[PDB]
Protein backbone atom coordinates (compact mmCIF):
# COMPACT_ATOMS: atom_id res chain seq x y z
CA UNK A 1 0.00 0.00 0.00
CA UNK A 2 2.42 2.93 -1.04
CA UNK A 3 1.55 6.50 -2.40
CA UNK A 4 2.94 7.99 -5.85
CA UNK A 5 6.09 8.95 -5.07
CA UNK A 6 7.00 6.04 -2.66
CA UNK A 7 5.80 7.47 0.53
CA UNK A 8 3.55 5.21 3.16
CA UNK A 9 4.93 2.07 1.24
CA UNK A 10 3.35 -0.78 3.73
CA UNK A 11 4.37 -3.87 2.19
CA UNK A 12 1.90 -6.97 3.10
CA UNK A 13 2.39 -10.40 4.06
CA UNK A 14 0.03 -13.13 5.08
CA UNK A 15 1.66 -15.80 6.85
CA UNK A 16 -0.79 -19.61 7.35
CA UNK A 17 1.92 -21.89 7.97
CA UNK A 18 1.09 -24.45 10.75
CA UNK A 19 4.08 -26.34 12.71
CA UNK A 20 3.52 -29.60 14.38
CA UNK A 21 3.73 -28.65 18.38
CA UNK A 22 5.05 -30.34 20.82
CA UNK A 23 1.83 -32.22 21.88
CA UNK A 24 2.03 -33.49 18.20
CA UNK A 25 -0.90 -30.78 17.29
CA UNK A 26 -0.43 -28.58 14.38
CA UNK A 27 -0.76 -24.84 15.44
CA UNK A 28 -0.20 -21.36 13.29
CA UNK A 29 2.95 -20.05 12.98
CA UNK A 30 1.56 -16.63 12.96
CA UNK A 31 -1.41 -15.61 15.20
CA UNK A 32 -3.64 -15.84 12.87
CA UNK A 33 -5.89 -13.71 14.81
CA UNK A 34 -3.56 -10.67 14.66
CA UNK A 35 -1.20 -8.34 12.16
CA UNK A 36 2.31 -8.01 13.28
CA UNK A 37 4.56 -4.96 11.89
CA UNK A 38 8.29 -5.48 11.63
CA UNK A 39 11.41 -4.12 10.15
CA UNK A 40 14.91 -5.57 9.47
CA UNK A 41 16.08 -2.93 12.44
CA UNK A 42 14.62 -5.70 15.33
CA UNK A 43 18.56 -6.46 14.40
CA UNK A 44 17.37 -9.78 15.82
CA UNK A 45 20.54 -12.34 17.16
CA UNK A 46 20.19 -15.65 16.60
CA UNK A 47 21.93 -17.07 19.90
CA UNK A 48 23.59 -20.33 20.65
CA UNK A 49 24.89 -21.07 24.46
CA UNK A 50 27.41 -23.44 25.09
CA UNK A 51 26.58 -27.37 24.95
CA UNK B 1 -45.75 -41.95 -61.13
CA UNK B 2 -48.41 -44.80 -61.31
CA UNK B 3 -46.92 -47.89 -60.19
CA UNK B 4 -44.59 -45.98 -58.08
CA UNK B 5 -43.19 -42.34 -57.82
CA UNK B 6 -39.41 -42.17 -59.16
CA UNK B 7 -36.84 -40.39 -57.16
CA UNK B 8 -33.50 -38.96 -57.04
CA UNK B 9 -31.35 -39.80 -54.10
CA UNK B 10 -29.24 -36.81 -52.89
CA UNK B 11 -26.12 -37.37 -51.03
CA UNK B 12 -26.28 -39.64 -47.90
CA UNK B 13 -26.68 -37.50 -44.64
CA UNK B 14 -24.31 -39.14 -42.24
CA UNK B 15 -23.60 -38.33 -38.52
CA UNK B 16 -20.64 -39.79 -36.94
CA UNK B 17 -20.79 -39.23 -33.35
CA UNK B 18 -17.45 -39.29 -31.12
CA UNK B 19 -16.48 -38.96 -27.65
CA UNK B 20 -13.35 -37.11 -27.97
CA UNK B 21 -10.05 -37.57 -25.15
CA UNK B 22 -10.35 -34.88 -22.70
CA UNK B 23 -9.84 -36.93 -19.69
CA UNK B 24 -6.67 -38.83 -21.09
CA UNK B 25 -4.48 -36.04 -21.29
CA UNK B 26 -3.59 -36.46 -17.69
CA UNK B 27 -3.25 -39.84 -18.24
CA UNK B 28 0.34 -39.63 -20.18
CA UNK B 29 2.00 -42.53 -19.03
CA UNK B 30 0.93 -46.08 -21.03
CA UNK B 31 2.54 -49.20 -19.17
CA UNK B 32 1.82 -52.67 -20.94
CA UNK B 33 2.37 -55.10 -18.45
CA UNK B 34 2.04 -58.95 -17.90
CA UNK B 35 2.30 -59.53 -14.40
CA UNK B 36 -0.45 -59.43 -12.51
CA UNK B 37 -0.79 -56.19 -10.43
CA UNK B 38 0.75 -52.78 -10.26
CA UNK B 39 2.06 -51.59 -6.98
CA UNK B 40 2.81 -47.96 -5.31
CA UNK B 41 4.76 -46.99 -2.30
CA UNK B 42 3.35 -43.76 -0.74
CA UNK B 43 5.95 -42.30 2.09
CA UNK B 44 5.32 -38.69 4.15
CA UNK B 45 7.66 -37.48 6.12
CA UNK B 46 6.50 -34.16 8.08
CA UNK B 47 9.54 -32.28 8.84
CA UNK B 48 8.12 -29.79 10.25
CA UNK B 49 7.94 -30.05 14.42
CA UNK B 50 9.62 -28.45 17.09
Amino acid sequence: LVGANGAGRMRIWVNTQKYRDQNDQEQFLMKQKAVMGISSAIEGVRCFGAI
Amino acid sequence: AGLYTTYQLLEVQRKLKTLPAFFLQWFPRQINFQEDMIAFDKVIQDVTRV
